């Protein structure tokens, strides 16, 4: 028997915590661990320029 | 790196109850199961003994095996008896009846596949195994039968990992059963072929431990449980915290046994110290170092003054400097030399881990390799002489199925092993 | 300057989900056929022809078809989000499987469904004005995939003739496995695939789960996952005719290129960038890196190791801002290596192509977002290990004729076996014989 | 230069005393709590 | 221009934390690779290159990886305040440690992790253009850094070929000991030392614990100190790649004036002003007073009395603010004693070198500011006598095959205890030899 739509949510409330839920998520690459940026362009170095 | 455990017997059950709750109180474990810790230190070990159950839960990687439910049911109504999983407790229909043939033959092949089934269920759910760790007397009945086979399916299923066993030796003076050294001497038998590292303790050092030094009026078997498992659960802490000198089990094996017969050891645990005294001096190495090299804190009832170290190995829970460990245990071996083995140039590892157990400032538990521990074996071994040679009580055995030929060759294997202890405490340059 | 994508059975519809996903996010078309006002103002393109056409209210649909015999897969397209965007007749379905059995496909079941396939390739075919080859996507190892793919590409080279065929195929990887009978379908769909196809690219999925474990860090993948690395592929290989850039390569040169004899037709795939954000920003990724990473056999997508045999081309595809300097250096460099090595009657071992635009980024993806990136097909005699392996598992099945009695009830006779395994031999020898190190001079 | 100096060494004691600072607060901190650990497992104790 | 550097076990990691807490502090990268200050048009600098590579959004990166077959040193270091400074895959760590076996480390575990540092490595070596030699940090009494330091500098030489190998090792003090084991790894380790490394320079914990209670004044010292005198030992002899000066001193010209024969390649090392910050300002510092402390045998880092021996070459490293006649006025000083005795064959004893960036204070550091500071490095007859002791230990516990069932169990058989003593004898005559005084000059 499931207790309803609550009781689930905050089952699955209490899983993430675990450290396999957290490195090891269904198709998903792990979390990370600090925040990153992403710049305009993407990333890698850009082209160096010469002059004409 | 995972440790499953494995407890047979009473001895075994109630020693193994207390260690689970000094465990769980350590990594702040609710007995309900959930996590309620307060430092992520706590939580980023705790896959060495507990496997996740479902929404928040941890349980405890341990097997309950015993002859008669009534040990099973006491520590299922204890109190955190809940967390042990419901499938995991085994328990037959009749007794051992004290007899170490029956505990081995009749009842141990009728349970003994459903223990290995359980077990390799456990083992084979690890990303990585570490070794075995068990509990059981030597003296009892389904402990010592029921213990010894296991122990031997265990090392033919995983001869690659740790074998370790704790194990609790008959006393000198107060037997509770008459035929103690036959299943003595046939445990120790089998050990000695199965076993990588066996700590053995007896009952009437425990006593000694608990009247000359915690003054105790009354004291019961749950202070000597307790005694028990502190040791235990500390010969792990290096696997599971961080340190200034990481240690393993494997890496106490390689530094402690010089010969593979030789791997019986001594256990004990240094800053016991009764809690009117402990306000007038505080905890450092130097007193460390005493009360963890003297006699009165060691529990097994030889005495190191009888015989000499050939290894020892110390380890260090609190934040320390790793100078003062080096000169300990240099001053240590200079001033008692005569006491060290001579041939090894330094006879003394140490170890050093950040986090204590809680509520002292520091602590150090010592395991050592002494040549006094012949003196236990003899004692046995004599007494097997006075019963063997009368048939004082064969009968029972051998209508269970033993043949005679086992006792000798029990006997005779025991005999040479208080020779190569011998053999080595007398040994010289030339 | 017009392909037409042909979708059979189900890896071949679910990989071509994703790659629609991925040309309407790169072009801006919205998931009901629209786009928005802002794309559409300044500026007049047809860049879009390629896979979209327009009709004449603005509506983008578009082109391709997608053949299934079982319902299940063609009903999910039809009841799901990207309902409006195809054209209904587009999608052909039929009643019942090819439960696995090549002969059911082939000769019971496909027959009935083959016409109508057929006209409606026709009366696409006819609406065009450039149109450049077919794009086929299927699994050798299914019942349908192998026999309708094959009956299929059959009838549509007798009635197109000389216009290619280029096929995306997923073939059954050399341990893990789904189905018994994958070596008998595989090797009867390969015999057919020799006649009629013009370059075939080869899958398997396990090195798709070992890239997708070694350089993105998911524990876990599913089937979405791998697609959408193909739809990148696929549109690596495509967007040289579809964007600017300095060095193109039209879907001709590719087949001029790589093919020295008209059975070598195979050639293994991949992809440098597959990299994970964390990683991403700690890196800079030129050019020259992402050249030595495509040499690297823990880049490929093909389970097979080219250290155990000789090159005979390369075709290099550089996308994003590239300058064609930093490409000629690091072929060079390349060709320098030790380990990296050409058959002698191939001196100049190397294409190239340069395009100006940097690959996208889908919403719920896994990949980050980069710059610059290569992809490889590559023609090379490894290949031949893949066949022997399939070739003793026909050999150890075969023997004691394990499951014979269902082709045989199904249709097809015995002797078909034995001729598709012959053939699959001489292929073998084939490649022992183009390989040959060195002929003597008397 | 002689100034420079000073002023240098001035600033290099001004972090080294607020680095001490916040290693003995954390002395203090863990101290603490040891304490009322052992005050409350003897109270237990004495109770049983 | 471009150094490596590899950490191999416990002691390696940990003195390398103490590295690039130094050498972030000196050059100034935050702890999450940053810079702080200016970054527009008008000044341009280039030091941090020999360690450092920069990112195109500008994040520094350091050119290093971290090796351990335990987990938790090295996530210690993922978890810790330099997270976001190393690259994920530079911190490689196994499953289980190799137990103080020699053997398990080199036959069993090291052989299926060592291809991984191997790609690290290649990675790293690609992206250099003037690469002038590998840093190995490790200790040779534990059994990963024995088994797996040798194994990969074996593997490192075979790949890399004439490039320079530098080493520091911390061999097991001569009465200060941590595990029974010690000789026996010891004299393994050294057998394959001797043959792929190209200046070994030795330290003995005993000696610092002894330095660090005689100058500074810190009555209970811990390792944290002790990795701290490292860090600035190599941020000394390094610094003669990075900043400007008057005689510089490049990495090949430390192996061709300090190494007479190919063997004799193993030196000792000290450092100067090691003084607290209550002395410093009490006295005044002088050149020829740091000279004249740098030969006292209070001032070195191995225990071993040169009296007992005789120099061959000595290395003067001094850097801050120094004059070169005075370092002249203080060698012709030093030249001038008579407890100080150098070969006859080797008239010219002294190489020196002048550095204008004075050294690094670090806020938690225990060292005193101060405007200049010497390191010596010299090849002296005495270290003979550090290699006899071990081998006495070894003698004493070989003569009962004291612990060899392990050795024997996992791989190493027994022979080769006795050819590693045998080469090690040989090295012995080596340095007795070479310090004999030729008899005759004709
Ligand atoms: N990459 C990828 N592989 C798939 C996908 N679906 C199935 N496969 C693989 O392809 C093989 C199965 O071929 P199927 O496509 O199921 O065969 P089929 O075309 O449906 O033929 P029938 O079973 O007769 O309908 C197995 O190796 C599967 O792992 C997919 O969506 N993506
Ligand atoms: N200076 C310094 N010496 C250390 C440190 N840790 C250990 N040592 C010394 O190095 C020797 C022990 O070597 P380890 O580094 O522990 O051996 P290991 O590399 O960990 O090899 P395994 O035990 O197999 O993991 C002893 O002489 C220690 O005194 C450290 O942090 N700093
Ligand atoms: N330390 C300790 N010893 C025990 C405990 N219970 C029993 N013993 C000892 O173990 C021996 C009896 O063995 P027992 O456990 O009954 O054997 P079993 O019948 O096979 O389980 C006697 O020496 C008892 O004194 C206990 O809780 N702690
Ligand atoms: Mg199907
Ligand atoms: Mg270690």
């Amino acid at each position: 028997e499931t207790g309803g739509r609550m009781m689930a949510l905050m089952e699955q409330q209490l899983e993430r915590a675990y450290l396999s839920n957290v490195r090891r998520p269904l198709g998903k690459v792990p979390a990370a661990m600090y925040d990153v940026q992403v710049p305009h362009s993407g990333f890698g170095i850009p082209s160096e320029k010469s002059e004409s | 790196r995972e440790i499953v455990c494995v407890q047979a017997g009473q001895c075994g059950n109630q020693i193994g109850s207390k260690f689970w709750e000094v465990i769980s109180d350590e990594h702040g474990v609710d007995p309900t199961g959930t996590y309620q810790g307060d430092s992520d230190l706590q939580l980023e070990r705790i896959n060495v003994y507990f496997d996740e159950a479902t929404g928040g839960r941890y349980v405890p990687r341990s097997v309950l095996i015993d002859l008669e439910p009534g040990t099973m049911d006491s520590v299922r109504a204890g109190p955190y008896g809940q967390i042990f999983r419901p499938d995991n407790f085994i328990f037959g229909q009749s007794g051992a009846g004290n007899n170490w043939a029956k505990g081995h033959y009749t009842e141990g092949a009728e349970l003994i596949d459903s223990v290995l089934d359980v077990c390799c269920k456990e083992a084979e759910s690890c990303d990585c195994l570490q070794g075995f760790q068990i509990c059981h007397s030597l003296g009892g009945g389904t402990g010592s039968g029921m213990g010894t086979l296991l122990i031997s399916k265990l090392r033919e299923q995983y001869p690659d990992r740790i074998m370790m066993t704790f194990s609790i030796i008959p006393s000198p003076k107060v037997s509770d059963t008459v035929v103690e050294p036959y299943n003595t001497t046939l445990s120790v038998h089998q050990l000695v072929e199965n076993s990588d590292e066996s700590m053995c303790i007896d009952n009437e050092a425990l006593y000694d431990i608990c009247f000359r030094t915690l003054k105790l009026t009354t004291p019961t078997f749950g202070d000597l449980n307790h005694l028990v498992s502190a040791v235990v659960s500390g010969v792990t802490c290096c696997l599971r915290f961080p340190g200034q000198l990481n240690s393993d089990l494997r890496k106490l094996a390689v530094n402690l046994v010089p010969f593979p017969r030789l791997h019986f050891f001594m256990m004990g645990f240094a800053p016991l110290t009764s809690r009117g005294s402990q306000q007038y001096r505080g905890l450092s190495v130097p007193e460390l170092t005493q009360q963890m090299f003297d006699a009165k804190n060691m529990m097994q009832a030889a005495d190191p003054r009888h015989g000499r170290y050939l290894t020892a190995s110390a380890l260090f829970r609190g934040r320390m400097s790793t100078k003062e460990v080096d000169e300990q245990m240099l001053n240590v071996q200079n001033k008692n030399s005569s006491y060290f083995i001579e041939w090894i140039p330094n006879n003394i590892k140490s170890s050093v881990c950040d986090i204590p157990p809680k509520g002292l400032k520091m602590a150090v538990t010592f395991i050592g390799n002494n040549t006094c521990i012949q003196e236990m074996f003899r004692r046995v071994g004599e007494q097997f002489t006075l019963m063997f040679r009368r048939k004082a009580f064969l009968h029972w055995y051998t209508g269970e199925g033993m043949d005679e030929m086992e006792f000798t060759e029990a006997e005779s294997n025991m005999n040479d092993l208080v020779s190569e202890y011998q053999q080595y405490q007398d040994a010289t340059i030339e | 300057r017009e392909a037409i994508c042909i979708h059979i059975g189900q890896a071949g519809c679910q990989v071509g989900n994703a790659c629609w996903e991925l040309f309407c996010l790169e072009h801006g078309i919205q998931p009901d056929g629209a786009m928005p006002s802002d794309k559409t103002i300044g500026v007049e393109d047809d860049a879009f022809n390629t896979f979209f056409s327009e009709t004449g209210a603005g509506k983008h649909v578009p082109r391709a078809v997608f053949l299934d015999l079982e319902p299940t897969v063609v009903d999910e397209v039809r009841t799901g989000t990207y309902r409006q965007l195809f054209h209904p007749e587009q999608l052909i379905s039929g009643k019942e499987d090819a439960a696995n059995n090549y002969a059911r496909g082939h000769y019971t079941i496909g027959k009935e469904i083959v016409d109508l396939c057929l006209d409606r390739i026709r009366k696409l075919a006819d609406n065009c004005t450039g149109l450049q080859g077919f794009l086929v996507y299927h699994a050798v190892g299914g019942g349908t995939g192998s026999g309708l793919g094959a009956l299929l590409l059959e009838r549509l080279s007798v009635d197109y003739g000389k216009k290619s065929k280029l096929g995306y195929t997923v073939y059954p990887s050399p341990q893990v496995s789904t189905a018994v009978v994958e070596p008998y379908n595989s090797v009867l769909s390969t015999h057919s695939l020799l006649e009629h196809t013009d370059v075939a690219a080869m899958l398997d999925n396990e090195a798709i789960y070992d890239l997708t474990r070694r350089n993105l860090d998911i524990e876990r993948p599913t089937y979405t996952n791998l697609n959408r690395l193909i739809g990148q592929v696929v549109s690596s290989l495509t967007a040289s005719l579809r964007f600017d850039g300095a060095l193109n390569v039209d879907l001709t040169e590719f087949q001029t290129n790589l093919v020295p004899y008209p059975r070598i037709h195979f050639v293994l795939t991949s992809y440098a960038p597959v990299i994970s954000a964390e990683k991403a920003y700690h890196e800079q990724l030129s050019v020259s890196e992402i050249s030595n990473a495509v040499f690297e056999p823990a880049s490929m997508m093909t389970k097979c190791d080219p250290r155990h045999g000789k090159y005979m081309a390369c075709c290099l595809m550089y996308r994003g801002d590239v300058v064609p300097k930093d490409v000629n250096a690091a072929v060079a460099t390349i060709k320098t290596k030790r380990t990296i090595q050409f058959v002698d009657w191939s001196p100049t071992g190397f294409k190239c192509g340069i395009n100006y635009q940097p690959p996208t980024v889908v919403p719920g993806g896994d990949l980050a977002k980069v710059q610059r990136a290569v992809c490889m097909i590559a023609n090379s005699t490894a290949i031949a290990e893949v066949f022997a392996r399939i070739d003793h598992k026909f050999d150890l099945m075969y023997s004691k004729r394990a499951f014979v009695h269902w082709y045989v009830g199904e249709g097809m006779e015995e002797g078909e076996f034995s001729e598709a395994r012959e053939d699959l031999a001489a292929l073998e020898k084939d490649y022992e014989e183009v390989g040959a190190e060195s002929a003597d001079m008397d | 230069l002689r100034e420079k100096e000073a002023v240098k060494a001035r600033i290099l004691e001004e972090q080294s005393k607020k680095i001490m600072e916040e290693r003995l607060k954390r002395e203090e901190l863990e101290s603490l709590l040891s304490d009322y650990y052992e005050a409350e497992r003897i109270s237990r104790e004495r109770q049983a």
